[PDB]
Order: C-alpha cells, then structure tokens, then sequence
C-alpha cells in the first residue's frame, strides 16, 4: 500500500494537467509508460498523444515498454516534434511560399545570434541551426511564430494531439516553456509534466532551473504530486526503505510477519546457502540476477575465488575512475564501449548526444573516433578527445574528467574486461551500485555492521537494490541482540521473519 | 462535414459527369449499369479492397485505353468549432492545406494504362487547391485515406 | 547474377531458417507444409499479386502476432562485364548502392500486426548494407521490384 | 540522374543528399567555395561568369569519382538525344 500505491492510484485516475515532483531516477520511465498506457486504454477516439524527451534512447525504451500502435502517437525528442509537426508542414504557409519546405537541421557549425539573419539563412540557404548563447532556442521561437501566424497549424495541432507528456523540465529552455504554455492556454491541450526540482541538474547545457521552480510555489492550475515512483518495488521490502536511522522510523507501519525476508543458519558457508535456498527451500533462482552487495574488496576477491571453486563464476567490476560523479559520464562510456569492444554500432553511440536526430553527419565524428582506434597510449588521447569535444559540443567539462577518462585505458585495460555483454552473477560495491537495479539482492548479513551502530547507510543502500527478495542473517549472536535492541527502538516487535 | 460534388471524367460509361452531392444521397433511374457504376466509382475512390486490383481494359469508355481516368470528390470542410469529423480529417491531412482555403477539400484519383503489362495503375492525390495536388503518403499496402475513411458496402 | 541465401526469421512454421541458395534450386523432404510455405515465402517476397493481400493472423508462428515477420534474400552482384541481368538490376536500383559494396545486394520484407484493424502490413526494403535499408519507391499499386522481376508460378 | 543519387557516395557521407537548385542569388565564382556552400549550407547554384557550369563540372567529377554512377548511367540509358 503506502505512498507508492496511493500516489499511483491518484495519478492514474486523474484527467487534468499533472505536475510530478519526483526524486533521482528510480524509474520515471515506468510511471510515464504506465500513465501513457492507461490514457491510451481509456481513450477510444481518434486523438493521439506526444511523448517528449531529450535522448532518443529513452524514446526507444518508451516504445519498447509500450509496444506497437497505429493510432498515430509521437515518441521522440522535442527537436523532432518541433521539426516534423510545426516547422516542416507549415513553413510554406506561415511565412509565404518563398520560404522552403525541405531543409536540414545542423547545429554543429552555426553560431549566429539574431532572428533576422536566422530566417535570412532559412530563406536563402535553407539551413536551420542554433543560437550562439546556450540559453536560447531558434527552433522553438520559429515554432511559436508559425503557430501564432498560421491557422492550419493550430487546427492540426489541436485536432490531432490530446495529451502532451513532458519529462526533464528541470533543464529546459524558456522558449520551450513559452511554447508549452501557449499549447496549454489557448489551444486547450492537457499536459503531464514530470521531473525533479533542483538537486544537481545536468544535460543540455543552459538549464534555467527557475522554469520548473516557477510552477511549484506560485502556480495554481495544476494538480501537484510528490514522488510516485517507489524507492523499492513490491510491498514488504519497502519497510526497510522506511528504516533509515531516525525520523522515518515513525513513518513505518506494523506487521506481525514479513514474507519477503528469509533468515538462515550462519554456521555453514554461503556457496551452499545458495544451494539450500534454491533447491531445498525453492526460494532463490539461479536464472534470476543474483547479486551480493558487499564491501572491503580484498574479502570480495576472496569470495570470488571461493565462488570460482564453487563453480558459478561471479564477475567483479570495481570502482572505475570513470565512475565518479561527472556531468559527462554517459557519453564517453559509450565512446569507450564502442572503441574497445570492436563491434558496437555507431548509432548506439549516436543515441545519447544531447538532442540527437543527427543524420548524414555521424561520419564526421566516426572519422575522429576511428582515429581514436589506434592504441597509441602515450599522448594522442588528449588531442583526439579535444577535437571530439569541439565536434560534439558541451565544451570545457574536462581537465579532471579527461584524467578520469585517461586512467580507464591506462595499462590498456582497467580490469581486463568490462561490461560488454549480458551475463548473470554480478557483484557491485557501494561506490558503483547506484543507478542499476538488481532483481535478487542477497547481501549475506552485512558482516559486522549492526552491533557497531555504524556502517548502516551502506547496507541500507544495499537493500535499496532489491525487488522481490532480500535476505538478512544474524551472522553473530550479538548481531541478533542488537537487532532485538533496534526493534525495541522501533516500537515494532517483528520486522524480520526467520525460518 | 458535408460532401459537395463528384466529377467523373472517365469510367466504364461516364464521359464527363458532374453530380452535386450531399449527405444522404439517393440515386434512381432506368438503367442499372449507370447506377452500379456510380457505386463502383465511389468504391474505387474510397475502398481499399477494390482499389488494390487496379483497372482492366474494360474500365475505360469504349475500351479506348488512351484516355486518363479521373475521379474527383469535393468536401466543404467549413463547419468547424462544433463538428467532430472535421477534426478526424484535419488530424490526418496534416500540412496538405492552405490557410486561404481553410474550407473546401479535394480528393482525386487518376489512372493511365500501361499498354505493355496490361495494367491500369491507380494513383491517389489530395489537396485544398484544384491544381498542385500532392500524392497521398503511405508506407506499405495502405495510405492515409485508409486511416480516414471506413466504407461499408451492403448488398443482399 | 546468382542468388546467395534466404533468411526467414518468422513465417507460418519457420522460426529462424537460413537456407543457402543458387540458381536451379530443388527442395524435397517429408513434410509438404514446409515446402509449400517456402514457395509461398518466395511468392510473398517477389510476386505482387500475393503481396497485395497482406498477412493474416495465421501467417505468424503459433498465431503469436507480437513478433515481426522478416524475410531477407541476398544476391551476389559480382559477375559484371559479361552478364545482362546485372544491368537489369542496376538500371532500376539507381542510387541505393555503395561503391565499397559493389557486389552483394539485399532485398527484405518486414511485417508487423496492427491488432486493431486486424491486418498485417507488408513493407519492402532494399540495399547493399545489412543495416540502413531504405524503402523501395513506388507511385501507386506498384513499386520498382515489380519492374525488376517477373515470377511465373506453375501448378497442375 | 548524376548529382542527387550519388553525391553521398562520390564525395563522402558528410555531403548532403538534400539540396535546392537556386540560380537567382548565387554569384560565387570558384569550385572550392562552391562545394563549401554545397557542404555547409547545402545550396547548388551557378557560376558568376555566364560561360561556365558548376553543375556539369560537379556531375563530371561525380561520374569520374564514383563507380556506381558509371554502372547506373551505363546500365540504364542507351541513346542520348541532344537538342
């Protein structure tokens, strides 16, 4: 039940304009496709919807969770939405016939900074580019001018689209905001705005955080909700998401028995704790993702050779220098995965660069990074990454980050292999388990943590990864005694069931 | 909202016939071939299952084979702000219109014989102007007019 | 000049079958459904009169309907300067090739169910690369592959 | 027949298929700046001097640089009628 289910029940059954202030990650795509599926299920008319993001990887993820439809829905980025729905069909009507239809969007060499010379370029040499200042949008201004100037654009964009789904409004240009409340106010289109407020914004350099901070305090005509994506899936596991160390201890409900926790004998080894739970108890599954989040890397590698003598061959990726908090991890990880694997496609690298929709020009950067395929380990990485970041924009996000990227391929391999294919039985530490979710989390008692009254946030964020099953053992008698003391401190008699 | 007229410029027995239309049209008369050819012209314009077979040699007047078959249908498109099927057409037509002719829409069908493969190809165009009609876009076996219209043929 | 292989990735009883081909191919065996479905897959790829009807629910494996039907045929295109049918393909394919892959050509068919109109649309692509295949252009009821090929089906 | 189907093959992938033939504003008068215009701002026009042709020079360069343009233009056309 609790906040996840009641927020889901409220948000799904709404019909008005919705504003969702969520947290960091935790499946915004899940609530987005659930609301999209509910809205498409309840509607039997001819109208369609438009889902809007920045990266088209999220677009193919959204249509993968959605499936197939021929109703006419638009899934993609806002650049493609403005290009194919407002600019291209009505540029010949809004600004006379002498303005041209068939045109190419290219924002890699253009740095002009006026509207007049911009539509002079669009009339004479028919190239649509970008503004010089990062906090502008020539395309959205042109779309707003087309919508205010052309009747048939208003008729089409009112007669086709029913709801518009905006994501990542925390980093959004003010021209996008102007076009979106113009679509909301006059043309009477419903809006589903999701996002998070402030908390270390990145992506699409030039963010204007006061946009999303403009419709939290002063806005009135918006049904507002907090985070609806759960911290943990299922129901019984969420109890320890409310544990923390203080205050939220009061917010947790009482239960006489929790079915999602299994406690076992501590005398025997885990390598057949797994064999007892999978075979004799039929609790765990080898074919499901089976991950122990632990720390103290020397005993982790000890567990590794113990498990290779067991036979299932657990794999370890440690904390890379790339794994530190940086605004540019997500693209250079794709660059290194395309370079050092051998067969990764260039469109998989193309799927993350800012606004994408880049045709005919992927070879300009694949030539540069194909020049990066020479090993040449001494000094060529600096200038080829320099001309790459001149090519791909988001400049001067480097110096420390170029060294963090350098230390990955130093010695030609950081860990001899990397996350190349899909394999099971992975192990992550607390420095790198954030972001990627695990089906079964089998922490193995969080060795010597609870009775010390410290190391508690580490096993808490270890338990944040679990979906359906998590196991906590009393590995020590004083560990069980401190568990009993802590559950006296909760004023709750049972939070853990031992079989 | 409301149909305006149909011009049949070449068919099995039509030379150049301009019939004013409306909703709820009732045809009658003495010769049954002309009435069933009127209904077959409407089916060739609007039904996908009949259009996919194309034209034969016998679908031209006098089997003359050297004349282009043209069938044009006009709509009113004017009664907006209260009507639902207006939006049903506008949402699929997209940018095939002009703001000067906000009303009146045209859907047209053209055909010319091949005389070597013995096949008459059917090409569909639409637009709000009498000339400069553009082709109806479509991916595979279907186009946008199949998404617009649904034709039910009732015969005992 | 010479066919290379056909990969059927979904059909009535084909899961993923990669059959090497040539000119003068002879198929035989015990079950007749698989052989007649091989010939029907070739007819769906290359014959216009069978492709125009589209796919039904029964043309997918296990009637599962959620899987894309893919049929790809590969050619050699290498034996030039002496062959006539090579020119017969290059004259119609036009600018769908690359000079790096002067040899080897791909013709592919894709299909995906609609689940609302109960109709499987058939989309044809071609190109000299395994990815970035572009759609075959066509005006009305025909496309360029109908101008290339002529299929004769002989059944007593 | 020569420029549009094979521009992306003859002069690399970074050259555009899409272009518009406009010869009322263009008066640039070199080959180098001409294909700079055709690459960056993707307009094919005319020369400044009247007794020149940028389009036919580009067609000759595309035909001499691309194999498949030669294969297509030999395998399709049989006779060419000049008036």
């Amino acid at each position: 039940m609790i906040e996840d289910e009641m927020s889901r029940e409220q948000i799904i059954k709404d019909g008005g304009n919705i504003l969702v202030t969520a947290g960091a990650g935790s499946g915004k795509t899940t609530i987005l496709v659930s609301k999209i599926e509910a809205d498409l299920k309840e509607n039997k008319t001819h109208y369609s919807i438009a889902a809007v993001t920045f990266t088209n990887k999220a677009a193919k993820e959204i249509e993968g969770r959605l499936g197939y439809s021929s109703r006419g829905n638009f899934i993609g980025t806002n650049d493609g939405f403005v290009e194919s729905e407002i600019i291209r069909p009505f540029i010949k009507d809004a600004f006379g016939n002498d303005y041209p239809d068939n045109f190419t969007a290219e924002y890699f060499d253009n740095q002009f900074a006026s509207y007049d010379k911009g539509l002079q370029v669009l009339k004479y040499q028919n190239i649509l580019g970008t503004y010089s200042n990062p906090k502008k949008n020539f395309k959205f201004q042109l779309a707003l001018d087309i919508l205010k100037k052309s009747l048939v654009a208003r008729q089409y964009i009112f007669s086709k689209y029913f709801k518009i789904f905006i994501d990542e409004y925390q980093d959004s240009d003010k021209d996008m905001h102007n076009l979106f409340m113009y679509l909301k106010d006059q043309l009477k289109i419903k809006l589903f705005i999701v996002g998070d407020p402030k908390q270390s914004i990145y992506i699409w350099r030039g963010a204007e955080p006061e946009n999303f901070n403009g419709l939290i305090e002063n806005s009135t005509d918006f049904n507002k909700y907090h985070l609806t994506s759960n911290f943990r899936c299922c129901q019984d596991i969420q109890n320890y998401s409310n544990l923390f160390n203080e205050e939220t201890r009061s917010l947790i409900k009482e239960k006489n028995e929790v079915q999602n926790v299994i406690s076992i004998a501590d005398d025997m080894p885990i390598s057949d704790i797994l064999l007892k739970l999978t075979e004799e108890k039929q609790v765990l599954n080898i074919e499901a993702e089976l991950v122990i989040l632990v720390r103290r890397r020397n005993q982790a590698i000890e567990i590794m050779k113990e498990l290779n003598e067991e036979g299932f061959n657990f794999i370890f990726i440690p904390q890379t220098p790339l794994d530190r908090a940086t605004p540019n991890a997500t693209l250079l990880k794709e660059v290194i995965k395309y370079v050092k694997n051998d067969r990764y496609s260039i469109y998989d690298l193309a799927a993350e660069i800012v606004g994408n929709l880049s045709s005919r020009e992927i070879k300009e950067i694949q030539k540069i990074i194909n020049e990066l395929l020479v090993p040449n380990i001494n000094q060529v990485l600096i200038n080829q990454v320099l001309i790459n970041l001149f090519a791909k924009l988001e400049i001067t996000l480097d110096t420390r980050e170029i060294t963090a990227f350098t230390e990955v391929m130093m010695t030609n391999e950081f860990d001899i292999a990397f996350d190349t294919n899909e394999y099971l039985h992975k192990i992550f530490t607390v420095h790198s388990a954030k972001g990627l979710e695990f089906n079964q989390v089998i922490i193995t008692a969080s060795d010597y943590n609870v009775h010390y009254n410290r190391d508690t946030n580490e096993h808490y964020v270890a338990t944040t990864r679990a979906k359906d099953k998590l196991i906590v053992i009393m590995d020590n008698k004083k560990y069980s005694d401190y568990i009993e003391t802590l559950m006296k401190e909760l004023k709750i008699k049972n939070i853990i069931k031992s079989i | 909202m409301k149909f305006s007229n149909i011009t049949i410029k070449n068919f099995r027995n039509f030379e150049k016939v301009n019939i004013n239309l409306d909703n709820k049209n009732v045809i009658f008369g003495m010769n049954d071939i002309g009435k069933t050819n009127f209904l077959y012209a409407l089916r060739f314009l609007l039904d996908k299952e009949i259009r996919k077979f194309g034209f034969n040699k016998s679908d031209y007047h006098k089997h003359d084979t050297s004349k282009k078959i043209e069938i044009i249908l006009t709509l009113d498109l004017s009664n907006y702000e209260k009507d639902e099927d207006t939006k049903k057409l506008i949402s699929v037509v997209k940018g095939a219109r002009t703001s000067a002719n906000a009303d009146v829409f045209y859907i047209a069908l053209e055909s010319k014989y091949d005389d070597k493969e013995l096949y008459g190809n059917i090409i569909l165009k639409w637009g709000s102007e009498l000339d400069n009609l553009i082709d109806i876009p479509g991916r595979g076996n279907i186009n946008a007019l199949d998404n617009v219209f649904k034709v039910i043929y009732i015969n005992p």
